[PDB]
């Protein structure tokens, strides 16, 4: 049935939020509302539209500037918070750039003041020819033209091209709607903008994936071992330029379906490129992932000898771990599409339950999805608040929970630990070395002598202080 | 020859920039009141970016608040998201006290109007909670100006102002008020300690020190501030204050002297050897209170360990200094008493103006032997265009967003001041004071010694010094 | 085939790159730590100034030691003249010397000099020189050729207390604790200290080096000195109980005052990490009948929030080789493993295997560890470095200053232990054992970590939302 928590007694349209899933119910009575507006002052994990934008896909980007148009926090914020690695030396990682936004600005405008940051960037470092131009919550209200000093600025310096995105923090209800602009604004002016050498018979995009510790790079071994051609990776140590080829691609492989499905649907329509998802986490979903590439390639064996081989090397240490997790119990507190990765996938593979999740952002589909793949008595939470969390954790007792640094710094004072499901412990998790990088974090985190010696009172005469035997795959 | 020069940035954009927004600065005055949860009115991302901040800085939770601003509100105007805010806050938060109503670059433009929503607020909750206090503090913090330090400073000043305005003078407490600046969880411990050994009862505003909380038996949550509401009151029944930071509490010190008469002394932030000694003889002028033995000591254990430090290793090495203006000025003095050469200092805001009249300035003017260029309105990326175009440097010293620059660099970086995320536990190890030189000189050996081995650079020195 | 700990002897005759110095050092140890006391190294002048520098590099201060001068004369017709000469040279120039243990050196145990009665002879001349006056000459075995300097350090140890508890014996109770915390730094004693005060816990800690950090004072006064006194020492016949934290270094002056004073003595496992801390205040509690207080419940919280941000994100599955003497060697490595550190190869570095293979701490080991741990006993550094050329892949080295080339060439971190720790500045400050200590380790080993991959461009983009 829909949830009304104890914490949530003021605040009652929490209820239709929060689904407990229970025997023979008709699902579709009972999908929570997604992707609506958040409640004041709940203390909501969800962030702002620019963070969709810059943060999460268009910062991916190894080669390119980040130009944020506003006062300089907005530029601050995201720096120092991301782990999406490149091969040239982490530049995405290194620089963030701002306007600087002052009062004069708010009062006579700032498109000047954005032309002179762009050449000023451009002219700071001339190896770097590619620019995105962010606006934030200041300089939307005030409405400077963004796209218009970018055109300004590409005429006047023919050897760059710059991208724009209108997302001020204001606009739709959480960091999705960055998502959004971007990926239009992506396909309707900058795909098919130029063209690369095809190398292979075979083509494709991998589309929703960005890189978190390594995950691209690793997937991309298994696309090298097969000899397929990766057109454009969306943006996971990506290119500008390599996004611009995005139409020459012969297959759409999606993972990450709420960030990046709108740009697979538009190349869909207006390309006749194929959608097909995949689940790049769990060892028995990457498997599955595979075949249908190599499927579509007609390259089956290929995948056959990939897989096997795969399955040599990593199942032995994947099912020492599912041994000593199996029937563990576990929270998935993220941003909503790796609840519905998850769920059954770390059921499936390592035996482990996951009796809680909640979606920041997450819309009505990814609802769909993962309480077709979920479990029953488990908590299925739109847009949950920091009390929620506690009554849930009252409710389920996880022996684990995968979420962001900060709620995982909360939790611990109960002597619950968490994996980062975010940027991750030691990664790469995708793929099937990935699942077994991630079985071993959530090993070494839940058998962990220090939970058992924080329970131990030293002034109890009756206790004394215990020693854990560990173990390693 | 010889010139201490303050120019801006040439630059009007930002590349990696020192400090964050006001904003954020408003937050962590707030955070470090007991029973406290900050309000930011506007976008998701101007609270939720910092309490990750604060994650990063502290590896702890804080609870901030949201106004969540959306479309509606930016075309209509949001007083109804602060006034729901409020509400929701006090209802789920039955020993919620103090609300800092922090606004944004969204909330300053659009021109809500906060104190008519804490009207509305304040009617509302004496109508429902008529047996509870909540204050509702105003804190005007558009980010198109200033930094985190000027937000810090505004938010403290604005919250004394509104407890204060409630209670007003009452009997004398015989204590000092302390305000520290933005300095760590040890920081606070120190002070507590030098106070208590002096046997002078001072709070310190805000006591950050349980920020660092225990994993307890008991499962207990303890990661709170301790200044509390009666602690707050108190300040306009103190025998004196002592600001330690000009840039960060100096004016809450004015504010209750124009108010109240509790005479404000402002003294040079304790970094160093001589600030610390100057802090030390200002306490007992105010207090009449004599400077125990116990600090004689400590003092000089640091001055030992210093000397082992100085001449051998420090001498005239080049450093570069960024962070916060009361930290950066306060180090550049250490550094010179233990033969370091501050070359280049770097403050992050628009300040300027202020920062040509701090009389620490002249005090550089006045003693250095070797060119000091401080860059005002900087960013990091004035450090690192200096390195490229050929300043050598032997050490950084600044907050951990700077760390790339001195890994490509191949420079040893002592990490300073807020945040320092990239090492374990510098929130615990004191700064300021004897011991916090101490500790600075040290840490500047280590990385200096660690640097000689990885580079093999006369690494078999380090036996008979 | 289950995880095995093996204890195996060094297989070579000779020693490359020595883990310790000699029982003599270790003496000169044992008495620098005592008021009004000057060693005298009854041997040629390198067995003193060689142990003088020494400290000096752990330290980086002066301890007053002087030496016999044995000379060619007196090697091969007796060393007897020089150690009573050089006893009331000592009693003449310095008017405050209380207590001089006489310290044997190889030379002097081949050539047989009589100590006990060269102290006869200068009990008798100082007698009559200075009557009033009371010097206690201690006589300290501590041939080169057996042992280490821990061995000496426990030897001299328990010389001393025996000379001055055989002048003063038994009388009025004390109500005081003993402590013997074995060879540690000031930064230990400042923590115990503390950890004794908030039980309220009367104890004397022997030695009080404490002071051994002393400041630069505008009176130009010196104050580098033990603070254990005569009459200290002598109390340690009338106290409740003996804490002995550390078997090879003080738990024997325990069992000496047991046997002759009926003082019950307490071993507990050396207090490096967070249950060995936990037991060694339970036993405190249940010897003086003292709570443990809130404060120390509170100094444990907060040092297992420290560690819980540092085990499964940067050490599990970490290899660690560590080093010292075996108190802190077998100490650590319990440590290490509360953290998710696999301390698989652990070295200590003297004779003394007969007792080593009967520790109890062997046993913990040997039942708790998931990987084969090699405990090799007679060590040298060599036998790590050589182990390190054949193919062991170590995370991390802890371990003295005298293994620092190991480290660097192999491009290993190191944190510095033990002693001496001379490439580092300010350890001698910062506490190892305790709750504190366990923190305070772990976050140099995080932090050593966390600078190799900067230096070595390891992920090092990670060090941002841990
Ligand atoms: S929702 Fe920016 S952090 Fe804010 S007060 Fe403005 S400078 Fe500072 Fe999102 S786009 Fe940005 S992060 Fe917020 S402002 Fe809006
Ligand atoms: S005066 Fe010189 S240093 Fe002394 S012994 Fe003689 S040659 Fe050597 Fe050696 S082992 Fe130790 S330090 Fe001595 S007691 Fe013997
Ligand atoms: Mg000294
Ligand atoms: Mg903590
Ligand atoms: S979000």
């Amino acid at each position: 049935p829909m949830v009304l928590l104890e914490c949530d007694k003021d605040i009652p349209e929490r209820q239709k939020h929060i689904y407990l899933k229970a025997p023979n119910e008709d699902t579709r009575e009972f999908l929570p509302i997604a992707n609506a507006a958040t409640i004041p002052g709940t203390l909501s994990e969800r962030g702002c539209a620019f963070c969709g934008a810059k943060l999460v896909i268009g910062g991916v980007l190894k080669d390119t500037i980040q130009m944020i148009h506003g006062p300089l926090g907005c530029a601050y914020d995201t720096w120092h918070t991301k782990r999406y690695p490149t091969d040239n030396g982490h530049f995405n990682m290194k620089y963030v750039w701002s306007t600087d936004m002052k009062e004069s600005h708010v009062v006579f405008g700032g498109e000047k003041r954005l032309e002179k940051s762009m050449h000023e960037a451009f002219d700071e470092m001339p190896d770097i020819k590619r620019m995105i131009v962010y606006t934030t919550c200041p300089t939307a209200l005030i409405g400077d033209d963004i796209k218009a000093v970018a055109k300004k600025v590409m005429k006047d310096r023919p050897d760059v091209d710059v991208f724009t995105v209108e997302c001020p923090g204001f606009s739709g209800v959480s960091q999705s709607k960055g998502h959004h602009v971007l990926n239009i604004g992506w396909i309707n002016e900058k795909v098919e903008t130029m063209e690369k050498e095809i190398t292979s018979e075979y083509t494709m995009n991998f589309i929703g994936d960005f890189n978190i510790q390594g995950d691209t790079q690793l997937l991309q071994t298994y696309w090298d071992r097969l000899g397929i051609q990766v057109v454009a990776h969306f943006t996971g140590n990506g290119t500008y330029d390599d996004l611009r080829c995005m139409h020459q691609a012969q297959l759409n492989v999606v993972n990450c379906a709420r960030s990046s499905g709108y740009i697979a649907n538009e190349l869909k329509k207006r390309y006749g490129i194929p959608r097909l998802d995949i689940d790049s986490w769990g060892f028995n979903y990457m498997a599955e992932g595979i075949r249908k590439i190599c499927a579509f390639f007609g390259i089956e064996e290929k995948g056959e000898e990939l897989i096997a081989e795969e399955y040599a090397k990593w199942k032995p240490k994947l099912d020492w771990y599912k041994e000593r997790l199996q029937g563990k119990k576990m929270a998935i507190w993220t941003g909503g599409p790796r609840l519905w990765h998850w769920t059954k996938s770390v059921e499936d593979d390592l035996g482990v339950q996951v009796v809680a999740m909640s979606s920041k952002f997450g819309h009505e589909e990814d609802f769909e999805k993962v309480i077709a793949r979920g479990k029953e008595g488990t908590y299925y939470i739109d847009d949950g608040n920091e009390l929620e969390f506690f009554e849930i954790i009252d409710l389920v007792k996880p022996d684990v929970i995968f979420t962001g640094p900060r709620v995982g710094e909360l939790v611990k004072k109960l002597h619950i630990p968490y994996v980062n499901g975010h940027g991750y412990h030691n990664g790469p998790y995708m793929g099937f070395e990935g699942f077994v990088n991630l079985a071993r974090d959530m090993y070494n985190a839940v058998h962990n002598p220090l939970r058992h010696l924080a329970a131990v009172d030293i002034r109890d005469k009756s206790q004394t202080t215990p020693v854990i035997v560990r173990g390693a795959a | 020859p010889a010139e201490v020069k303050l120019s801006p940035r040439d630059r009007e954009g930002i590349i990696n920039p020192m400090y964050d927004c006001q904003p954020a600065g408003a937050q962590y005055a707030g955070i470090g009141i007991k029973d406290c949860i900050p309000l930011v009115h506007g976008g998701q991302g101007c609270t939720m970016f910092v309490r990750l901040l604060f994650a990063q800085h502290f590896k702890e939770n804080f609870d901030v608040a949201s106004t969540s601003l959306h479309e509606e509100s930016a075309v209509f105007g949001g007083a109804k998201r602060v006034e729901e805010g409020v509400l929701v806050l006090a209802r789920r938060y039955p020993n919620l006290r103090v609300i800092p109503i922090i606004t944004t670059c969204s909330t300053e433009v659009i021109g809500d109007d906060i104190e008519g929503s804490i009207r509305v607020c304040n009617r509302a909750l004496e109508a429902e909670f008529p047996d509870r206090k909540i204050y509702l503090a105003p804190v005007h913090t558009p980010s198109f100006k200033g930094s985190h330090v000027t937000g810090y400073a505004e938010c403290v000043k604005s919250v004394f102002k509104t407890i204060t305005d409630a209670h007003g003078k009452g009997q004398p407490s015989g204590k000092l008020n302390v305000f520290p600046g933005w300095v760590n969880p040890g920081d606070v411990v120190l002070l507590k300690r030098y106070f208590k050994e002096m046997d002078v009862e001072a709070n310190i505003y805000m006591d950050t020190e349980d920020f660092d909380s225990p994993m307890l038996p008991n499962k207990s949550i303890e990661t709170h501030g301790r200044t509390t509401v009666e602690d707050i009151a108190d300040s306009a029944n103190a025998l004196a204050t002592l600001s330690l930071a000009r840039y960060e509490g100096n004016t809450t010190g004015e504010l209750l002297q124009k108010t109240f008469a509790v005479p404000n002394a402002l003294v040079n932030t304790p970094y160093g050897i001589k600030n610390t000694d100057d802090m030390l003889r200002k306490i007992a002028e105010v207090t009449g209170k004599e400077i125990p033995e116990s600090l004689v000591r400590e003092r000089g254990i640091a001055l030992d360990a210093l000397a082992d430090l100085a001449h051998m290793f420090f001498a005239n090495k080049k450093v570069a200094i960024f962070g916060h203006p009361d930290l950066v000025l306060g180090l550049a003095q250490f550094c010179m008493e233990v033969e370091l050469e501050p070359v280049l200092l770097l403050i992050g805001d628009d300040q300027g103006n202020k920062y040509k009249k701090d009389p620490r300035i002249e005090e550089l003017k006045n003693t250095a032997h070797f060119d000091i260029e401080i860059v005002h309105n900087a960013d990091l990326w004035e450090l690192e265009k200096r390195i490229n175009a050929g300043l050598q440097l032997d050490l950084i010293m600044g907050h951990s967003k700077g760390r790339y620059v001195a890994i490509e660099a191949n420079i040893p970086m002592v990490r300073v001041g807020f945040p320092t995320f990239d090492r374990a536990g510098l929130y615990r190890k004191p700064s300021i004071g004897y011991q916090g030189a101490m500790e600075l000189g040290e840490m500047i050996a280590n990385a200096m010694f660690a640097h000689m081995e990885y580079t093999r650079n006369k690494e078999w020195i380090l036996n008979t010094w």
